């Protein structure tokens, strides 16, 4: 009775597809997964669901990477965010957490690729906490993006937060052993360019950052010239940072040298 | 950066301006010439001569100094630089970017591969941007917008590739070498073509209006169905480029204007409010260079970030310390994009005086005209048409306009079904928006009330964004029926439903539904005080507080200064009592010591203007 | 009617369920010729129906009536009426020949040996294409019974057909010929009589041979040439390069082709006398005793053969002698040039000076022609018009690269100096990288991937080289090539990554300065191992080819142990890390999932394992598409059956058990639950097997509902998965049951949908036939789900198996039939768990130094029964292998538990079917005797502790004496009797003296030196005056032998089991050393030969380390000043006349 409206809506939604129309697949795909929670089925329910989700990032792709247009403003992004937002409910009900922490993972990415970083870094520190006792490495590569994103909206004192999350987890799971070594390097260099771009006071400063500034004050190369530049800074001498950058700069990524810049701006 | 907002007396001499746009010449010959010698420049020699070039192209009389043939080898070197210091960033060896002389035909093809980067490297937070050191990338995507509008390459880089990879080559002569003719139209109903000749069109904006009439007699010779919806967004893109405000056309300098819904304040402008204005306006100046998004801003320079808002026949710009409480609570700081309520109808009501440098007049009529006949056809082009005409109908300077568009809306309404969503959610708010031009007399209140107490049961979330979008724009100016006041409060139940159960944790529901849901209850409580009980006053106070007593990661920070500007809105008004804002100063002291930083400035704001109000 | 009269009948063949009865094999074989009946009409639709259900029977019936199938097919085959009916049951009956047993092989081959004559007579087209895919397989199962005149009159049947015009009998004749000659008896006295008739029809070439029957003997020596690899001559080889080499200038367009054809690949692989005559400086001088000038033919002296070759060659075809040009179309074929160019490619692989000589040895005719040129507009040929010529060019610079790096050892300055002073041509290698870098981004893709394969020959014998500048920019522009139009670029450019070491990369990265610019002027770093790894394997995981997904993987595992990730806290530099790599070369029962050892185990390994699947694991996550989970499925897989889980358990470790790991199985155990992953099984299985992995990595820390387990918070996981695959394997029975639907999936709404994917491929597998295949899904599937099912159930326990055994047990009584080698496994497993069970000093000196300091400082000192008689029944029946030895293997132990052996209650024809087999084991009939026989031996000396051991010391003797090379029949037949005679009263002493005595004849292999081992170690525990009596025995025989180099000690395993045995060895035995210094002051009879040379020095230093570690210094040189041991053993005069001789 029901399955072959099921099968007869997803016949619309293939046909919609070749088509490629795309909101109103999507709306076939909602249909699917409403008559699949008309019964009791689980999991492809949250395949519909995924599915119309998946359809209607596409749209907004083909609506503002495609085609950044000046009259899009976001439509199935909404459409997505309660779809979405219903397929990870029910992996909660079900029970299995890494699948709705790749759903967030990929509402994260999409999100991010449109030129909003906020909600982005929201639901990226969501699939994080999603994967904390099961996938520590997942939760790391998710809260590393997540770093990215708040350091993209100029959220900085969260990108610190989160960094100096990432060291504490990646310590107490790390004995470093493996990717958590590069984990370690990308977030030594990332967390001292972050406290030498907002300076804090001793009494917020936290002890872990007494603990990196005391070690100031990893590739050896990298570890010298990041250790003279701690120096040169609370030296606050301007040509050291200048001829500092300038042999530094193919040592670090793209990120770690907007930090800089961003350094070297602020005292100057 | 400071000449934009400068008296005459301190504006760039003329005669000076070839040495300029030399000066600008010999900086990245600089730039070029270091990255060629030696090692790189240094950061900021690299932003310094990236931004003087961006603000020297941004100036309209040193554009039109470097539109010139007389400077023709200035502009290939412009392109050669720009080029040769984006390819020395993004480009690894081995790679590329993405997968009459002779340096004219260079510089043309490098424009156009560079705005295919913008395409790809070019934006933010993607993945192939990721070698691009991000504080570059809204300088190099305002210097590749800004130069591919040079009248030597426009007519280069508006062909899309796809028709080089045809066999499309005529004979190019306009005192240039590159003055191509327009691409003919049977090469456009190939889809794909279209989507990159519609992308070149929206990312290049236009120039005179030549080109403007040019493109729009090709777009309707353009008018199988995703050719004539992707037309309709293209025709709508094309409306909509040319309202925006300061230099009209230019994605460069200029984004959407926006008029205000919120009225000017009272409680300032006097003896005593002044100094207020002050201190709120170095404090929401400092906010705006942490918080805010650098749309119209594309240096570094923290002392610029300005409003499109004009004076209200087009007058001159707002500055941005005038405007303390004037932008709608809906948008995020800083953002300039389409987001519903880009115009008020206090400014239609009276910019054009109707009271219950193109003809966008002919062009509107005649869209009206089309899709006049296209309703009375499939269910995509009939939805996508209907987002047309909401988005298009911002132009529209007569009343018999808005006449004929509720008419035909109604119409759609009785001819279409009702298990349409998509259609409902693009419908809803145009026949509201028809409604609010209109006075609102019986037979227009009550169809458009009980479309909205219909579609406000739905099971689809942006049909429920598209309701308050009706909800706050049939509430904006007419003033309601006493009859029509009395379906109101179910509204004002759906505000209690909807945000006593998203009270604690507000990041995992939605982003702009609670946004937007809260804006509209913001001006409930402000334009109606009377209209709903005082305790619902109260229990929004109290659910504000829950929203600004949350986590970091809770509630996050768009919502954070969402409300809290909302909250600041409702103080500066002197319609509460006092017993709220005694509530919301223990609130804000409460709230005053979180360790976030713009958060806990915001918070100081807040309670700055506590103290003022008594 | 007819094809529902055919369809019915098959039905009600298929329906019976009644064999062994006589009416029943009447019906049989009555229905068997009308279905081959069917198959003689001239339609489409009757012959395909009647195919389908002749394929149908002859699969389902494949089980039980399977000879009397064959005895129909071959009663017909010997009709020879219509072609296809003849056509049919023959391909099917080669397609079946490898099921018979090696008992009725004989009669089969002498009643089919004459058909097979009639059919290769016959002139029918398809019958000839059928034969030559019929008859490989055949020889295969059939060759090693014929005596050697029967195939000599095969032979000859089928070296009469070699006259024809058809090309098709022309292969059939080459193919049928080659490949009964590879399998017959004694395959090389086969291959010298079968080049002597070859050479015997081309007895001297100045004559008429009738040119198709030469492109026939071309054919077939094409087909002869890689297998040769009395024993075939060198004269007949150089006789072959003699008529190769008259066969080139023929006046037609195809006999060219065939001798460039047999040409190119006797020089791809070749016959190794062949080449050291080729090689030769005079060569075949030592052997005997278009164009317009001397070239100077193969026999002169001063002038290596290749020489002549290589310009013969390019005077006679793609060059003309008076002006750098192309020659035209017009006259020469291009197919002609690209198989030109492939061999004289080849020629200059084997010898580079080559390259560099005058084509004319003359100079010819100044006054039409003022310069002479060399051949090195060959490689002017990348701008010729045609694609596969360019290419070919392409290959020929990468070869000769490769070449010329590798003929020298890299002092290529000197070696250039010394051709330049030989011959006049102006040529460095960097005036072909440029050309080989220009062919690369070319448009077609077939040039494409030849210049993909020149930098596969030339990448790493170039970056190791002075030239790694061009190596580095050769590795850039490949790695702009991932994404072109095809997929075999895609795999090509993917299998030239997994050949290169990224340690030697980064150094050459760290030590260039200007190169990371390269062109425009980049600045910034050339991350060439994450540009490689993460941007281009792990990304065309992201295929949708299962081909290229595949090889990614493959390429994956290869690019593991090579990579130098920086700063590990073993191998620091890169200059560490190549030190470390060339060092370690030169200078020095649970189920397969477990381990329990602590397992000393590398560092810089785990990192790079640790980063790869951190990568993988993190693409695997996020993936956006759909075929980039099957391609991490098949890498994570792979990546676990390469590395195991228990060995490199802090690889795979993701802090799931924080303190042997669990690792990754989380993410697994939801992809399996989800609903559009078993939609396909070719990554379900593999997911299968690396869930199993990642659950049975964690047993020894875990386990000291399922309360062996231990540890709470894993418990439900394995549950989730076991009743997953109970779950599976009801299905896989529902399969082979054809009946519509704990174990259960009757009311789970996704496993339906996977019934319906197995029933489709079921009857797939059903209609067509192909017996020996790797890549079958179903059957793969349901080999991945028992294993997986075997690795869980040694974790299981009675309180949790003990409800659900009988289910299980049914489950395995129907998916018996179809896959029986690894459905054993599980009864086998589950009836175990039934009954309670850093700084270049120390890598390049000091630590392998300290090794060999501290080696020399030790040196001096009740429901089984049904599928247990089923398993009888299926070993007695079959000729597969694995499921023999698994068969044997559960027969040791179910005897290993004290079970009564009422399993043969009444009868013993089991142990006569084992010696049965012993009996053709001996003559040496039987095909793969090799990996049954330790299992066999193990059965029987099991089974005598309650048939008495001197039988399984006669039946070894019988193989020992009268039999093929030991060292795969003899010494593991011996092994389990010595090791379950000596670990485990004078009756079994005088079986000890004949075992040891029977180990003494067998002393030249190194196995039996460790089973001596054994047998010292044991008799010095009980006895030292036998143990010393013993070890003076095996001294003064073991002596002699390393003295006449008769000892095959050429494995560095085996010196190693001759140290530990002169370690373990009793020193009064060594205690004179006059035998020590005599059997080490020896001289090879002649060391011309590297092997001879090899054995000689290994008896020397096996005997140098005895006489610097277990006696001193001055009792040597009193033991050398008694003796006359001269300083003048091994002279430099008598090493130049033993070079010589």
């Amino acid at each position: 009775n029901v399955a072959e409206a099921g099968e007869q809506f997803g016949q619309l939604g293939r046909e919609l597809r070749a088509q490629e129309c795309l909101p109103y697949a999507a709306w076939c795909q909602l249909a699917v997964a409403r008559c699949q929670q008309a019964l009791f089925h689980g999991p492809g329910e949250a395949l519909a669901l995924t599915e119309a989700a998946r359809l209607f990032l596409r749209q907004e792709r083909d609506a503002r990477q495609r085609l950044v247009c000046p009259a899009a403003y976001g439509e199935p992004l909404q459409a997505a965010a309660s779809a979405l937002g219903a397929a990870v409910r029910l992996h909660l009900e079900l029970g299995q957490p890494a699948a709705a922490a790749a759903l967030c993972l990929e509402l994260a990415a999409a999100l991010r690729d449109l030129g909003q970083p906020a909600a982005a870094a929201g639901h990226f520190q969501r699939a994080a906490q999603l994967q904390l006792p099961q996938l520590p490495l997942a939760a790391l590569q998710a809260l590393g993006e997540a770093a990215s994103c708040q350091l993209l909206a100029r959220d900085y004192t969260g990108a610190l937060a989160v960094f100096t999350r990432m060291q504490r987890l990646a310590r107490e799971h790390g004995s470093a052993l493996g990717a958590f070594s590069d984990v370690l390097v990308r977030c030594e260099v990332s967390r001292v360019l972050l406290l030498l771009l907002l300076q804090p006071p001793p009494a917020k400063l936290l002890p872990e950052h007494a603990q990196t500034l005391e070690k100031y004050s990893l590739p050896e190369e990298l570890f010298l010239l990041l250790q003279s530049l701690v120096m040169a800074t609370h030296e606050k001498d301007t040509e050291a940072i200048k001829s500092l950058q300038v042999e530094m700069w193919p040592l670090l990524t793209a990120e770690q040298n907007h930090l800089l810049h961003l350094v070297l701006q602020e005292t100057i | 950066v400071v000449v934009s907002k400068l008296p005459s007396h301190l504006h760039l001499p003329p005669e000076k301006e070839k040495d300029i746009v030399k000066f600008v010449v010999a900086t990245l010959e600089a730039l070029s010439w270091h990255l060629i010698h030696e090692q790189i420049p240094l950061s900021l020699d690299l932003q310094a001569g990236l931004d003087c070039c961006c603000l020297a192209l941004q100036l309209p009389g040193l554009w039109s100094v470097v539109s010139s043939t007389e400077f023709v080898t200035h502009a290939c070197s412009l392109i050669h630089c720009v080029h040769f210091i984006l390819e020395a960033v993004a480009v690894q060896p081995g790679e590329q970017l993405l997968s009459n002389p002779k340096y004219i035909t260079a510089a043309c093809e490098m424009v156009a591969e560079m705005v295919e980067s913008l395409q790809s490297v070019l934006a933010l937070g993607h993945k192939r941007n990721s070698g691009v050191p991000a504080f570059l990338t809204p300088l190099l995507r305002n210097i590749i917008i800004s130069l591919a509008r040079l009248p030597l390459v426009n007519s280069y880089t508006r062909v899309p590739p796809l028709v080089w990879k045809l066999g499309w080559s005529p004979k190019p002569g306009g005192d240039f070498g590159t003055a191509f003719p327009e691409i003919p139209v049977e090469f456009l109903q190939e889809k794909e073509v279209f989507k990159e000749f519609i992308y070149r069109i929206n990312t290049l904006g236009w120039t005179s209006r030549t080109q403007f009439e040019e493109t729009w007699a090709t777009l309707l010779g353009v008018l199988r169905t995703q050719i004539n919806v992707l037309a309709v967004q293209a025709i709508t893109s094309l409306v909509l480029s040319a309202m925006t405000v300061p230099v009209a056309g230019n994605p460069a300098v200029s984004c959407l204007e926006q008029q205000p819904r919120n009225k000017p304040l009272k409680a300032l402008d006097t003896r005593f409010g002044r100094k207020l204005s002050i201190i709120r306006g170095i404090v929401e100046q400092e906010i705006q260079a942490m918080v805010s998004k650098r749309e119209n801003i594309a240096t570094h320079h923290l002392y610029q970030a300005w409003d499109p808002v004009p004076s209200l026949t087009t007058g001159a710009l707002i500055s941005h310390e005038k405007l303390l409480l004037q932008i709608n609570p809906e948008r995020e700081l800083g953002s300039m994009s389409y987001k519903l309520g880009q115009v008020s109808i206090h400014s239609v009501w009276l910019g054009n005086s109707i009271t219950p440098g193109v003809d966008i007049h002919s062009c509107s009529q005649f869209l009206l005209e089309l899709y006049s006949r296209w309703i009375l056809t499939p269910a995509i082009l009939i939805s996508e048409v209907v987002r047309s005409l909401l988005v298009v109908s911002d132009l529209f300077t007569e009343r018999n306009q808005f006449e004929l568009m509720y008419v035909t809306l109604t119409e759609l309404r009785r001819v279409h079904p009702s298990e349409d969503e998509i259609l409902a959610q693009y419908l809803v708010p145009a026949t509201c928006k028809a409604a609010a031009v209109l006075g609102m007399d019986k037979a227009v209140a009550e169809p458009v009330s009980r479309l909205l107490e219909s579609t406000l049961r739905s099971s689809h979330l942006p049909s429920r964004v598209g309701a308050l979008h009706g909800v706050l724009y049939v509430l904006e100016c007419d003033l309601l029926d006493d009859t029509a006041k009395q379906l109101i409060p179910v509204i004002s139940d759906y505000l209690l439903s909807n945000l006593k159960g998203i009270a604690h944790c507000v990041n995992i529901h939605s982003q702009q539904h609670v946004l937007v849901m809260c804006a509209t209850a913001f001006y409930l409580i402000e334009n109606y005080p009377l209209d709903v009980g005082p305790e619902f006053s109260a229990s929004i106070i109290q659910m504000c507080g829950v929203m600004l007593s949350g986590s970091e990661e809770s509630t996050p920070s768009i919502i954070y200064h969402c409300a809290l500007r909302g909250l600041e809105r409702l103080l500066l008004s002197e319609q509460l009592s006092r017993l709220d804002a005694e509530s919301l100063v223990k609130l804000s002291v409460d709230r005053v010591n979180v360790h976030s930083p713009h958060r806990a400035m915001a918070a100081l704001g807040l309670m700055l203007t506590c103290m003022y109000t008594g | 009617d007819r094809v529902n009269h055919c369809l019915t009948i098959c039905e009600n063949i298929v329906a019976q369920s009644v064999r062994n009865s006589p009416e029943f094999q009447k019906l049989l074989g009555i229905a068997m010729e009308l279905f081959l009946l069917c198959s003689d009409d001239a339609e489409s639709d009757v012959r395909m129906v009647a195919d389908e259900c002749l394929n149908k029977v002859i699969k389902a019936l494949m089980d039980s009536n399977l000879p009397r199938l064959q005895l129909e097919l071959y009663k017909e085959i010997k009709k020879n009426g219509a072609p296809r009916s003849l056509r049919a049951a023959l391909w099917r009956f080669a397609e079946l020949a490898h099921l018979v047993r090696p008992q009725k092989c004989r009669p089969y081959l002498v009643n089919l040996l004459p058909c097979l004559t009639r059919t290769s007579k016959r002139p029918e087209e398809s019958v000839q294409e059928t034969l030559a895919a019929a008859v490989p397989k055949i020889m295969a199962s059939f060759g090693n019974f014929a005596n050697d005149n029967e195939i000599k009159v095969l032979l000859k049947a089928f070296i009469a057909n070699l006259k024809s015009s058809s090309p098709t009998i022309r292969r059939t004749a080459a193919g049928s010929a080659v490949s009964i000659c590879q399998h017959s008896r004694r395959t090389q006295y086969f291959y010298s009589w079968l080049l002597n008739v070859l050479l015997g029809l081309l007895v001297p070439v100045e004559d008429e041979h009738s040119t198709l029957l030469i492109l026939g003997v071309l054919l077939t020596l094409r087909y002869l040439v890689p297998l040769l690899q009395v024993s075939p001559s060198a004269e007949q080889l150089v006789q072959v390069y003699e008529l190769t080499l008259h066969h080139t200038q023929h006046q037609d367009h195809n006999v060219v082709t065939g001798a460039l054809e047999l040409l190119q690949q006797l020089f791809r692989t070749p016959p190794p006398e062949l080449l050291q005559t080729l090689t030769a400086v005079g060569g075949i001088g030592q052997l005997t005793a278009r164009i317009k000038g001397d070239i100077g033919q193969s026999t002169d002296d001063d002038s290596a053969p290749l020489v002549h070759c290589v310009r013969l060659l390019s005077a006679s075809f793609l060059l003309t002698g008076g002006k750098n040009v192309l020659v035209p179309d017009r006259d020469v074929r291009v197919s002609v040039k690209a198989l030109a160019l492939s061999c004289v490619g080849a020629a200059v692989a084997l010898h580079p000076e080559s390259f560099f000589s005058k084509l004319y040895k003359v100079p010819l005719d100044t006054t039409e022609y003022p310069e002479e040129q060399y051949v090195s507009d060959i490689l002017n040929y990348i701008d010729h018009g045609d694609p596969q010529v360019r290419g070919a060019t392409a290959i020929l610079c990468g070869t000769l690269i490769c070449s010329i790096l590798s003929r020298s050892r890299f002092h290529v300055g000197d070696w250039m100096g010394t051709i330049r002073t030989l011959t006049g041509n102006t040529f460095s290698l960097a005036d072909c990288i440029p050309l080989l870098r220009k062919t690369l981004k070319d448009e077609s893709s077939v040039t494409c991937k030849l210049a993909c394969t020149a930098v596969r020959n030339c990448v790493m014998s170039l970056c190791s080289s002075s030239y790694s500048e061009l190596g580095l920019q050769l590795i850039i522009d490949v790695l702009t090539l991932r994404n072109s139009s095809y997929w075999l670029v895609r795999t090509e450019l993917l299998e030239t990554l997994a050949e290169i070491d990224f340690r030697l990369v980064s150094f050459l990265e760290a030590k260039a300065e200007n190169l990371h610019r390269g062109a425009h002027h980049y600045t910034g770093l050339l991350k060439l191992q994450e540009r490689v790894l993460n941007n281009v394997v792990i990304h065309l995981l992201g295929d949708e080819d299962p081909r290229v997904r595949h090889v990614a993987a493959a390429s994956l595992i290869r690019l593991v142990p090579k990579l130098f990730y920086k700063c590990d806290q073993g191998q620091a530099d890169p200059v560490v890390a190549v030190a470390r790599d060339q060092s370690s070369v030169y200078l020095k029962r649970i189920y397969r999932g477990y381990n329990l050892l602590p397992s000393i185990t590398d560092v810089t390994m785990e990192n790079n394992l640790s980063r790869v699947i951190a990568a993988v694991s993190h693409e695997l996550i996020t993936s956006t598409t759909r075929a980039l989970t099957f391609g991490c499925c098949e890498a994570l897989c792979l990546l676990s059956t390469a590395f195991p889980v228990c060995i490199w358990s802090l690889g795979w470790h993701c802090g799931v058990p924080p303190l042997c790991t669990v690792g990754m199985a989380t993410m697994i155990l939801t992809l399996l639950s989800s609903a559009w992953f078993p939609l396909d099984l070719s990554a379900h299985q593999d997911a299968l097997i690396l869930a199993g992995n990642l659950l049975a990595a964690s047993a020894p820390k875990s386990l000291r509902v399922w309360p062996a387990l231990g540890d709470r918070a894993l418990v439900p996981m394995v549950e989730q998965l076991f009743s997953h695959l109970l779950k599976v394997i009801n299905i896989c029975a529902h399969v082979l049951d054809d009946v519509a639907p704990l174990g259960s999936f009757y009311h789970l709404p996704s496993y339906l949908r996977l019934h319906d994917v197995l029933k489709a491929t079921h009857a797939n597998y059903k209609v067509t036939l192909d017996l020996q295949n790797s890549t079958e899904k179903f059957g793969g599937f349901l080999r991945s789900a028992l294993d997986v099912l075997s690795q869980i159930l040694e974790l299981a326990t009675l309180q949790d198996i003990g409800k659900c055994v009988e289910e299980i047990l049914g489950y395995l009584k129907s998916c018996f039939s179809r896959e029986p080698m690894m459905a054993t496994v599980c009864v086998q497993q589950l009836l175990k768990t039934l009954f309670g069970t850093p700084g270049l000093y120390h890598y390049c000196f000091m630590a392998p130094y300290t090794h060999f300091t501290q080696a020399l400082a030790d040196a001096s000192l009740r429901l089984f029964e049904p599928l247990v008689i089923k398993a009888l029944k299926q070993y007695t029946t079959t000729t597969c292998v694995q499921l023999q030895k698994q068969v044997l293997d559960l027969l040791a132990q179910l005897v290993q538990l004290r079970v009564n052996y009422c399993l043969l209650d009444s009868d013993q024809v089991f142990i006569g079917f084992v010696l049965k087999q012993f009996e053709y084991i001996e003559v040496g009939q039987f095909r793969e005797s090799e990996a049954i026989i330790p299992n066999i031996f193990f059965f029987l000396v099991l089974l005598s502790y309650e048939i008495g051991i001197p039988k399984i010391i006669q039946l070894c003797d019988g193989i020992m004496a009268s039999g093929r090379k030991a060292v795969t029949h003899a010494i593991p037949a011996l092994q389990p009797i010595v090791h379950d005679l000596f670990v485990l009263g004078k009756e079994l002493e005088t079986q000890k003296e004949v075992v040891v005595s029977m180990l003494l004849r067998l002393i030249q292999y190194h196995q039996v030196l460790e089973m001596f081992i054994l047998v010292l170690q044991q008799c010095h525990k009980e006895n030292e005056d036998k143990w010393k009596r013993l070890s003076r025995q095996i001294a003064d025989i073991i002596l002699p032998m390393l003295a006449k180099q008769q000892m095959h000690i050429d494995s560095h395993e085996a010196l190693g089991v001759l140290n530990t045995l002169f370690e373990i060895l009793a020193p009064s035995s060594l205690r004179p050393v006059d035998m020590l210094l005599r059997s080490m002051f020896v001289t090879p009879n002649t060391m011309a030969s590297v092997s001879t040379v090899q054995l000689w020095i290994s008896g020397i230093l096996a005997i140098l380390r005895v006489l610097i570690s277990q006696s001193t210094e001055d009792i040597v040189l009193s033991r050398i000043q008694e003796l006359s041991f001269s300083p003048y053993l091994i002279s430099c005069t008598v090493i130049n006349r033993l070079r010589d001789g």
